[PDB]
């Protein structure tokens, strides 16, 4: 996984 | 009246008042359009707005004090004024797309910082967080004309063209000839004799870029993926000239996550660095270790650019917005979550003469003037 990708926490 | 449009990730309400978590089409922001903004800036799941009045508004994730609103744990779903700055006229907020601290520059040259304090990047001689903006005392006798923040370090430049950096020293990003962390602003002595007019700072194992009034671009810091633009992957802790860009008339420099971007006065965009997820705009996801023109914008005069973590926005002189890169959260504005491998026209903005763009970590902004 790319360390600079946000996860969608919704 | 300035109309503001937002899209991308909105899980912490970083878009300032929209329903849904993945806004895939630029959407009119009623809250931000009402402020009369001169600048919108995006951080890690955060949005800041500087108004013509000189006030600053913030929304999004509040963790680590990154919004400067005197809190450090929840979200701020509607843009709220940073009332700690209400006695000042702010001209600009600096924040990295992957950052949790920011700085604000007033019209009279004062610099304030807030947010995560780790590695000294706030500049107050400590590693302490600041939940509210605090004046950087070390710069008080200096007339700052510009500011930039990375994820782990910060920078400021004087009207005379001196560059100061502070924060995490690791991998040479501060440019002082060693890897030592600096808890207070420190002048970059190597660049004395050049008038530095712009600086950009990266994230994680980060690079730094600087621009002189002769159009020279310098880079230093971490070398991974070629984001220093001199080939290969070797880092350095001393500013070095990116020879490829000499004579090109570069007028704007930016650092995304592990990559670098320049815009020229003639409207040409150059990118280099880590290629994963198509953040560079060249149509493939390979790394690019020396600056390369974004061919997909050839013949379109670009007048402003912005970078997020893994995406870029570029505005033409006719007010059209192009995006490229990752799209897990809709931040390309193409109505889907499909990556844009090459620059692609953003939907929903026709008849809106966009003059400026901004990005945060996974979100996007366009506004008119």
């Amino acid at each position: 996984d790319d360390d600079d990708k946000d996860q969608d926490e919704s | 009246r300035t109309k503001v449009f937002v899209w991308g990730l909105n899980d912490k309400d970083q878009l300032g008042g929209l329903k849904g978590s993945k806004i895939k089409v630029p959407s009119f922001s009623e809250t931000l359009s009402a402020l009369n903004v001169v600048q919108v800036a995006g951080g890690s799941k955060s949005l800041f707005a500087v108004t013509v009045e000189g006030k600053v508004y913030a929304c999004g994730e509040a963790t680590n004090g990154r919004l400067g609103l005197g809190i450090s744990s929840g979200t701020v779903p509607i843009p709220r004024q940073i009332t700690a700055l209400s006695s000042y006229v702010v001209k600009k907020v600096a924040v990295h797309s992957g950052g949790r601290h920011a700085t604000a520059l007033t019209v009279d040259g004062k610099v304030f910082s807030w947010g995560e304090g780790d590695d000294g990047k706030l500049g107050h001689f400590s590693r302490m967080n600041c939940d509210k903006p605090r004046l950087i005392e070390a710069l008080k006798t200096k007339r700052i004309r510009d500011i930039a923040c990375g994820s782990s370090h910060s920078a400021a430049l004087t009207s005379s063209g001196e560059l100061y950096t502070w924060g995490l020293g690791e991998y040479g990003r501060l440019g002082h000839g060693d890897n030592t962390t600096q808890l207070k602003p420190k002048m970059v002595k190597v660049l004395l004799g050049h008038r530095v007019i712009q600086v950009a700072c990266g994230s994680r194992d980060a690079q730094t870029l600087a621009l002189t009034d002769e159009g020279l671009v310098f880079s230093w810091g971490d070398g991974d993926f070629g984001k220093l633009g001199r080939g290969g992957s070797e880092g350095c802790n001393i500013p070095q000239n990116i020879e490829r860009l000499n004579g090109q008339g570069v007028c704007q420099i930016e650092c995304g996550a592990q990559f670098s971007l320049a815009l020229t006065k003639s409207g040409v965009v150059w990118t280099w660095g880590k290629g994963d997820y198509f953040r560079l705009g060249h149509g493939s996801d390979v790394h690019v270790r020396k600056p390369q023109v974004v061919e997909g914008l050839r013949g379109k005069k670009i007048v402003h650019v912005a970078v997020g973590a893994l995406h870029c926005l570029a505005v033409t002189d006719s007010g059209q917005v192009y995006a490229w890169g990752d799209n897990d959260h809709g931040q390309q504005g193409n109505g889907t979550t499909t990556v844009n491998r090459k620059p692609t026209l953003v939907q929903g903005l026709e008849g809106q003469k966009i003059t400026r763009v901004a990005c945060g970590s996974s979100h996007s902004v366009a506004w008119t003037t």
